[PDB]
């Protein structure tokens, strides 16, 4: 039985590059529209 | 060179992110970091003495470990590195009546691959201007307005740029996206744009935290971490948020069956970073106490501004992102 997994609430994006391991963006999600 | 300065750079990352964070109880936040970092550090070649110690130190490194030149080649092979598709580049924007140090001019040229770029700042609403038409220009139209003519004027402006486009390796699917609510608060309710897959995903119910995560892939070198806290308990997961964490998120995420529901996320942040690089201990070089003694010989600068703006585009086939950082000096 597969996993729900919502959105629907502030939330966190972290972007790297895997490469390098560099932090290329840091969100706080509060709204998104 | 990959990764030597990682660890400094991430841990500025999550430490400016958190001083963010905490000077805005409610707004979006989103910033590029290695845009930042990477302006700073260029910035740093043109100062001396306790000016230089702090902002070094500040961006995250040891000095009794590494030395300047070891970090400004790391910088240096980061931006080669960098510069489907990304591009990271820096410019010098420049009065004609300053006159760099030659070691000044041959350091940002070799480190940082700096453009410099003669313009008359006697008349800030067209260099404004101009430098925002640049900066447009390297971000595909993305960073808009970066500099105000609001602004104070300025005698010298050094500019990072960085822009990314990701490619799920795991589209959304198209036709399956529709309207939902999203609840910024318990009595704020939003309708949005909602994203959904259903396949094998990286995800992990943290035990240790009150979050759900998973972890999703770009065609190509980027992924992204999205972290759902709990209801209220954004601030808790936040102030977790280090390079052991993400090694610990790391070891537990495990492919799993999950419909996963994202937004599509549309988002810009505008800062002036002044007060929160001061509150992280990067205070001299806005004072009359600054030693730019490394730029020019004969005047005495110092940081008015350092300003950020990233935006994020967030849809069903991946990321398009862009960010930019700019630093005005003038005369003290
Ligand atoms: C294996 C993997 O997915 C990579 C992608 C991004 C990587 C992380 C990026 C940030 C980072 C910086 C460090 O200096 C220590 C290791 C870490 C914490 C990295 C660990 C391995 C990660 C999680």
């Amino acid at each position: 039985k597969p996993i729900i997994l919502r959105f629907n609430q502030p939330f966190i994006i972290m972007i790297f590059d895997h490469f390098t391991w560099s932090s290329l963006f840091l969100a706080r999600v509060m709204n998104p529209v | 060179h990959h990764r030597g300065l990682a660890s400094a750079n991430v841990d500025f990352a999550f430490s400016l992110y958190k001083h963010l964070v905490a000077l805005s109880p409610k707004k979006n936040i989103f910033i590029s970091p290695v845009s930042i970092s990477m302006a700073l550090a260029m910035l740093s070649l043109g100062t001396c003495g306790h000016t230089r110690a702090q902002l070094l130190q500040g961006l995250g490194f040891n000095l009794t470990e590494r030395s300047e030149t070891e970090i400004h080649q790391g910088f240096q092979h980061l931006h080669q590195l960098f510069a489907l598709e990304m591009t990271m580049g820096n410019a010098l924007f420049l009065d004609g009546s300053l006159e760099l140090l030659e070691s000044f001019s041959a350091d940002i040229a070799h480190y940082y691959e700096s453009e410099v770029l003669a313009m008359n700042f006697q008349d800030w609403a067209t260099a404004s201007r101009q430098i925002n038409s640049y900066v447009k220009n390297k971000t595909q139209g993305k960073i808009v307005d970066l500099f105000s003519g609001l602004d104070s004027p300025a005698i010298l402006v050094l500019v990072n740029y960085i822009f990314f486009k990701g490619t799920w390796t795991q589209p959304f699917d198209l036709a399956s996206t529709r309207e939902e609510n999203f609840y910024v608060d318990e009595t704020t309710v939003v309708k949005v744009p909602m994203m959904l897959q259903s396949s094998t995903i990286s995800y992990l119910h943290d035990s240790e935290l009150p979050c759900q995560l998973v972890q999703m892939n770009y065609v190509g070198n980027g992924t992204v971490f999205f972290i759902l806290p709990d209801k209220g308990k954004m601030n808790t997961v936040i102030a977790a948020l280090s390079r052991d964490t993400i090694n610990r998120w790391s070891a537990g995420l495990t492919s799993s069956q999950v419909d996963l529901y994202i937004p599509k996320v549309t988002i810009s942040g505008v800062y002036d970073l002044g007060d929160v690089l001061e509150e992280m201990g990067i205070a001299d070089l806005f004072t009359n106490q600054a030693n730019f003694s490394r730029i020019t010989q004969d005047a005495q600068l110092k940081s008015s501004k350092v300003v950020h703006k990233a935006v994020l585009q967030l849809n069903e086939e991946g990321v398009d992102t862009a960010g930019s950082t700019g630093v005005t000096l003038n005369l003290t």
